[PDB]
């Protein structure tokens, strides 16, 4: 049949649009020397907010 | 008669399976007998047939 | 044509399966059948019945 | 007709000017310019600080809360029951279920219920 698949066609279209406006979105772009910065350093701050945030049911274990 | 392609290929092939089989019992033989057979299948013709007939053993299949 | 012919037999002329069923009440579900000698689709038959 | 794309054609022009005149600017010069850029990640670790930092609707907000926990927890519990055919614990239970009950037609049942309906509180009041 051609009308089980319309929703699968339906959710197929969304991909094919973000496709293609990344490819935009990169050709618009020196300014990757200030993005990568924003990044290298945001690292850093996740890293470190990471790294601060580091009856029968007992005899069962104690059996095991 | 011509238009394939490669007469000589198959004849030179032909002539070498001829020989090997016979390792009926001589390469002539064999060549005499491999048209012998391809031709002696009795053909089958058509013919009307009554609908009833058909329509049960078709419905025997299935 | 053989093959063909038992091909038919076993979709039924490519017309699909027709098994129902019905909504009694107080007797509940109930199998039905919507086949039918004159070609109308099977949620056309059931129309009526309803 | 050539009249209708006046506006288009003149928002247009605006586009190609800029685009000869960036360029143009570009072969009239470098290094102290990369600095700044360098210098501008002191805004973007000063946007980092606040950055680094981070009575019908309450009842609504709840109802979403619990129904959305109500979901898991019976996706939770629909395991067991999906193996119900070859689990041994499903055999004790439905066991313990019918000896605690002393040709059921189920659709005589939903008829009694049925033909109640809605006067159930009136009639027991």
């Amino acid at each position: 049949m051609i009308w089980m698949f319309a929703a699968a066609a339906a959710q197929m279209i969304q991909g094919g649009l973000q496709y293609a406006q990344d490819a935009k979105n990169q050709r618009r772009q020196a300014d990757q020397k200030y993005n990568e910065a924003v990044r290298s350093a945001s690292a850093r701050q996740i890293t470190e907010i990471n790294t601060q945030r580091s009856s029968v049911e007992q005899n069962l274990q104690e059996v095991g | 008669i011509g238009g394939g392609v490669g007469a000589l290929s198959k004849v030179s092939r032909a002539t070498r399976l001829a020989v090997g089989l016979s390792a009926t019992i001589t390469p002539l033989d064999v060549v005499g007998t491999s048209v012998g057979i391809a031709m002696s299948a009795i053909p089958g013709i058509r013919k009307v047939a009554k609908a009833e007939q058909v329509q049960q053993g078709a419905v025997r299949g299935g | 044509n053989t093959v063909r012919g038992v091909q038919n037999t076993l979709t039924q002329n490519g017309s699909g399966t027709t098994q129902g069923n019905l909504n009694v009440p107080g007797a509940g579900f109930v199998s039905f059948n919507a086949g039918n000698s004159f070609g109308i689709q099977k949620n056309v038959v059931m129309g009526a019945v309803n | 007709m050539i009249w209708m794309f006046a506006a288009a054609a003149a928002q247009m022009i605006q586009g190609g000017l800029q685009y000869a005149q960036d360029a143009k600017n570009q072969r009239r010069q470098k290094a102290d310019q990369k600095y700044n850029e360098a210098v501008r990640s002191a805004s973007a670790r000063q946007i980092t600080e606040i950055n680094t930092q981070r009575s019908v609707e309450q009842n609504l907000q709840e109802v979403g809360v619990q129904l959305a926990a109500a979901e898991g927890n019976l996706m939770q519990n629909a395991e067991l029951t999906e193996l119900s055919l070859d689990s041994s614990v499903m055999n004790t239970v439905d066991q313990a279920r019918n000896s605690i009950r002393e040709g059921t037609d189920w659709a005589a049942t939903g008829s009694a219920v049925g033909q109640i309906g809605t006067s159930m509180v009136a009639n027991k009041l």
